[PDB]
């Protein structure tokens, strides 16, 4: 009956405002309860033992590394750190549901994705210390990871900027007939940025194979969600952009996995975006997913206290071997502050490089040159 | 109004842009063009015919969101594909300023060259247009000149535009190409049909001279050419006329070699004086050519106001303003 | 059961993505049919004759002025114009539901709001000609209206920038115990800007008495809504921000009025935002609302062909008297390009003013000074 | 580390900002303070205690959206109420660049003074901090200096910050006040408890001298003070040390009067050289003081790169870099 181009709808002859459903919001998908028990057998992904142990060892190794690097920051050995506490299940559950070559754009707290993708401890450490092994050349703040080999786009501090970028990478993957998805992580505070509205709408109108993965931990620094939004979290925004959406228990590695696995399958087949909002508890900058999964392992009889003790020792040893190496490497040559600004250093930038080199020849005693290379 | 490469045809500046874009999408299968209203050919006709020729997946409209256009284009370029984004007027590039300055410009540096967005070009109509007032007249190049990691390029003519645009598209760094919109349908000139390149970061001396150097870019090059002619006729003064072409990284050597010869410099641009890019050229030339300067370096620029509607004839640094400043400089 | 701070919801034990309802979207509220007949008597606002004739005379006078100024632009007498065709009902129906002192932020095509608020024809003309009677001093492009007396904030070309501004003005009105609403108009294309996401969310979280009025005419320049969004237009986005929302027939002045009147009453009482999406047809830059309302008048027996002929003549005469006056006024003194950049012209800006005055003393023959004041 | 108004107390720079804001909300019932995480006192503690003292309706958190913060603040100011917006780091001001440049700066002009947003102040932490890397170290003042209609103000100390911030809050034009974050907890000094004002667009000569003029702002004023001391001790050179304080509109007269006296000028800032605000000061001083210049005007600035993490000690224009440039200038 109505013939308006902008919407498909009927007429109504009574004035009725549409009310938001916030008190009974989109429900939270769960697979296992706090005791590690599977709630609905048809939902159990029945992942094989070696894969479930990789989920558990990746989360716990991330937690072991966090404790060490958090102490390193408290001592001033690195300038900044921020732990992954409470986000291990979201990080690791979702990464396990991706293909190895699916491209990841992160938000902040993605180290578990790299851990699941077997990023070396040496390289997490090198970035935090800015040493010569950092392929980032020591230029970014600690806990700004990136890896071209593992398809994990370097993180940047500005919130939400990666959201429309991830959409562009997904459009390019669609054209390349990649059969690849892109995943983009962001927090519930970052979802208030204008770039999130841009990315969500572009992905839907340009039909992009992308998973938007929002971690809702209830806070953005000091700001609770009551001051961040008044709708039913982020998942209720997806349908307004035409995006299929789900909310999951972020402390349940299997719920995260199942939702990400199904979003990936459908995003890649259908070239459409999916939104997952994973609810967690912000536990930690400078009812837990690990406990729940441990309870599960200890059911299938897949783990026990002896194995837990041995792995806790082995993981600490590996973390400390990497920490030692990282601290004893030099920092990169100060000439590296000038390269990669453009692909080729402009002659005027080379002139500034040369002026620093002359400066250090005369005044070098005044600079902390002892553990810089060359 | 205030102002050897094979077969050519006469093209105006919009046509020369379409020719560059056509040549690019013919030779680079990854390339795509996108922005507001580009599918039907654009509001200045720069993309006419391209969607029918190359396909809807390669020339397409986005939602109306500049920050989204630039972020999206960065993401295409992260995968290695050529991304040619359009911003409908340069006045509307500012919603994307964070994506340009904090993201595109820093992408390669901050990742140690593990990732980049070199295959991004942002093109946007620029400069005054007679009646565009505050939001269809701006010339924002000085805001971008202070951001290491991007290139900013502004042509003065159809032949220059096609060669500089193909160089931006193929340059391995994110580039902003500002197209002077008052030239889009102005006089045609002969432009090669097949691709060719004009180097970035290279100024062009378009008229040699010995008493004073005049530097400008975009449409203002035609104003200083006319000023050179007035100075020759009225004052017997020989002017060397230089089109800067690339705002950053700019050709310091060509400008300084000219001023060492002439001993005088006048730089002119439509953008406001304070913080405008003439400030960088002047302060650099002073440092490099101090002993050669016969008179202070002159900047003849837009006033430090927003760009007005009814007052545009009085606002712009026209040939009389430039000529009067030049006369004072010669007489200093 | 779930205890997550970010959302109020139950658990669900089966994986189910939430699908958007786009094919059967939010219905379009209507009060009168295309023949001017009231469809549901309980919805008729039974506005008095003098007010309904003011609605009709305001729309038709706007249409008369549009035809004249559109011809003026085609002849190059003004530099730009853009008509209000198809938007007369939305402009005028909503303005009639506001209090006179409610503050308006516009989007582009708001001239009917000023017309309903008795803005003089001389002043619409003065802004388009940039003459000495323009209180805008000739500085903006034509069809950039503003009036402090009539609480209509000057329009600016950048889309959507007024949306978060209107929210701030509404927060300030709430603190002032104004008992005033703010209305903010924007198109469906402008709703894709990041500033719309900012304004919508801020209004809800800061509890602001604001009506967001989106005109959805199916196109943003050449861009149809299929390339602008993939959800159920703009009204379906409101509930995701916690905003009460409605969709109305923009060709029905009474549906627009009823929805705006009720949004105003509730926004001012409750300090909460309301979203109205008015669906229209983009009819015209350089089934109609008037016809429908004329049919209604001609029912109550409130109008007839004699009155229509007399008003068409009278309105043309008034428009042409104002057009003549506007064309024969001079433009403002060129010194006015320097004032109001700051409240006080900085001395360096005064120096530039003085340099223009010296310049014109010597070179004035080269400038079109004949119809500039002083 | 690289570097008569009634009762006073020792305050560091964060405390002096809280004191300005407290004095403002006491004397102006319209004033409100808002931004990310301001309610609990802010990430740099600048708003501690204010919400408890003045109420949740007057000191409150927004959603995480900088473009929204600035647009919202403009709207408050359109109604005449004082709006004190916080941007958490100056590096994150760029999402709001369009609201600042296209809207706040042009609001009064474009309406013929029918509307304005003069009662807006945007305050933001600024400058390097030892380890802030690309996004917690920036000094964006040159991007704003090219936008007529806003004022940009940067203090060098606690006493200066409170007096300049109260002047911005009360100035009838939209103001950006950049607070050097490396000074927030550095040395205290005596700051009056009650309100007082320091004028905008006024530089301060903090040490008279006769051989060379040094100009800087923010923390870099302390670097050039030290350089003056090195030059006096090592070279017997007398330096006149000037804090610019207001970037725009800037105090041209004080700087030129100094250079006419000394004949030499060195300007220093942490921001990158190209397009930085030293370019505007240099090119203006050259024009006004040409005949007095004994040596080229020197700019000692950050390099034209993004701001690095591990390399910060080598990037900044520290006292050795400034001193070496000064020595060359004296010897020119
Ligand atoms: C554009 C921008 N503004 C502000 C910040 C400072 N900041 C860093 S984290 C943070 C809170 C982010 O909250 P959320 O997105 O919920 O992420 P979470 O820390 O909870 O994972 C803020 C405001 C920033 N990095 N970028
Ligand atoms: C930020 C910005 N980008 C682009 C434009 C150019 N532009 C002017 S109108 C328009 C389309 C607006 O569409 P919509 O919001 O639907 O309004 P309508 O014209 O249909 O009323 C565009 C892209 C602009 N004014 N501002
Ligand atoms: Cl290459
Ligand atoms: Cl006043
Ligand atoms: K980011
Ligand atoms: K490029
Ligand atoms: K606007
Ligand atoms: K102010
Ligand atoms: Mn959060
Ligand atoms: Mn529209």
């Amino acid at each position: 009956k109505p013939q308006f181009p902008g919407a498909s709808a009927e007429f109504i002859d009574k004035l009725e405002f549409i009310q938001p459903n916030v008190i009974s919001g989109i429900p939270i998908y769960r697979v296992m309860d706090r005791q590690g028990q599977i709630i609905n057998p048809s939902e159990d992904p029945h992942l094989p033992k070696e894969k479930v142990l990789k989920l558990y060892k990746s989360m716990t190794l991330l937690n072991t590394m966090d404790r060490i690097l958090y102490e390193s920051q408290r001592q001033g050995r690195i300038s900044f750190y921020m732990t992954n506490y409470g986000e291990e299940g979201t990080h690791v559950g979702s990464a396990a549901a991706l293909d190895n070559t699916d491209l990841v754009f992160g938000q902040a707290r993605e180290a578990g994705v790299l851990m699941y993708r077997d990023y070396p401890l040496e390289l997490f450490m090198a970035q935090c210390y800015g040493n010569i092994s950092d392929l980032g050349k020591g230029r970014q703040m600690p806990v700004h990871y990136g890896c071209k080999e593992r398809h994990f786009v370097t993180i940047s501090s500005p919130l939400a900027t990666q959201i429309p970028q991830a959409v562009g990478a997904a459009y390019a993957a669609k054209r390349a007939n990649a059969n690849r998805v892109v995943i983009c992580y962001f927090g519930e505070g970052a979802a208030s940025e204008g770039d999130a509205h841009a990315g969500f709408n572009f992905a839907a109108t340009l039909e992009c194979p992308i998973i938007f993965f929002c971690r809702n931990n209830g806070y953005a620094i000091s700001t609770p969600t009551s001051e961040q939004y008044r709708g039913d979290g982020i998942a209720a925004r997806g349908p307004g952009y035409g995006i299929m959406s789900i909310r999951v228990d972020g402390n349940d590695v299997f719920a995260v996995y199942n939702a990400t696995k199904e979003a990936r399958r459908r995003a890649v087949a259908e070239n459409q975006p999916f939104l997952i909002e994973a609810m967690t508890y912000r536990i930690g900058s400078t009812d837990h997913p690990i406990s729940r999964l441990r309870h599960y392992l200890l059911s299938q009889g897949w783990w026990d206290e002896e194995q837990e003790k041995a792995w806790r020792k082995q993981s600490r040893r590996k973390v400390m071997e990497a920490f030692e190496q990282a601290e004893r490497k030099p920092k990169p040559n100060p000439n590296l502050l000038f390269s990669d600004v453009y692909q080729e250093m402009p002659a005027q930038l080379r002139k500034q490089q040369e002026s620093l080199a002359r400066h250090l020849q005369t005044y070098g005693e005044h600079y902390p040159l002892d553990h810089f290379d060359k | 109004a205030h102002f050897e490469y094979g077969q050519t045809q006469k093209m105006n500046l919009f046509q020369s842009v379409t020719s560059a874009l056509d040549n690019s999408l013919a030779k680079d299968p990854t390339a795509v063009i996108f922005g507001e209203d580009v599918a039907f050919g654009g509001v200045f006709r720069c993309t006419v015919g391209l969607r029918d020729k190359y396909g809807k997946d390669r020339v397409f409209n986005t939602p109306l969101c500049e920050q989204g256009i630039v972020g999206f284009g960065i993401g295409i370029a992260v995968t290695g594909a050529t991304a040619i984004a359009e911003i409908q007027f340069a006045d509307y590039i500012f919603p994307a300023f964070d994506q340009i300055v904090n993201e595109a410009a820093k992408y390669r540096y901050r990742s140690g060259d593990l990732f980049n967005c070199g295959s991004l070009t942002i093109r946007s109509p620029w400069g005054c247009v007679g009646h565009g007032a505050l939001y269809h007249s701006q010339s924002p190049e000085a805001f971008f000149a202070h951001c290491p990691g991007i290139k900013v390029v502004i042509p003065r003519s159809p032949f220059q535009a096609k060669g500089l645009l193909l160089s931006c598209i193929e340059d391995k760094n994110p580039c902003i190409f500002f197209e002077p919109k008052i030239l889009y349908r102005a006089a045609a000139e002969e432009v090669p049909i097949e691709p060719y390149n004009i180097p970035l970061s290279q100024a062009e001396v378009i008229q040699e001279g010995s008493d004073v150097t005049l530097v400008a870019w975009g449409t203002q090059v035609h104003v200083i050419r006319e000023v050179a002619s007035m100075a020759k006729e009225k004052l017997g003064v020989s002017c060397e006329v230089i089109d800067l072409r690339t705002i950053i990284p700019w050709d310091v050597d060509t400008i300084c070699k000219s001023v060492i010869k002439t001993g005088r410099l006048l730089i002119s641009h439509e953008a406001p004086l304070t913080g405008g890019f003439a400030s960088e050229i002047s302060s650099t030339v002073q440092e490099e050519c101090f002993l050669n300067l016969e008179a202070p370096i002159s900047r003849v620029c837009g006033y430090d106001t927003p760009f007005p509607h009814i007052f545009e004839p009085f606002y712009i640094p026209d040939k009389w303003k430039c000529y009067d400043a030049l006369r004072k400089m010669i007489n200093y």
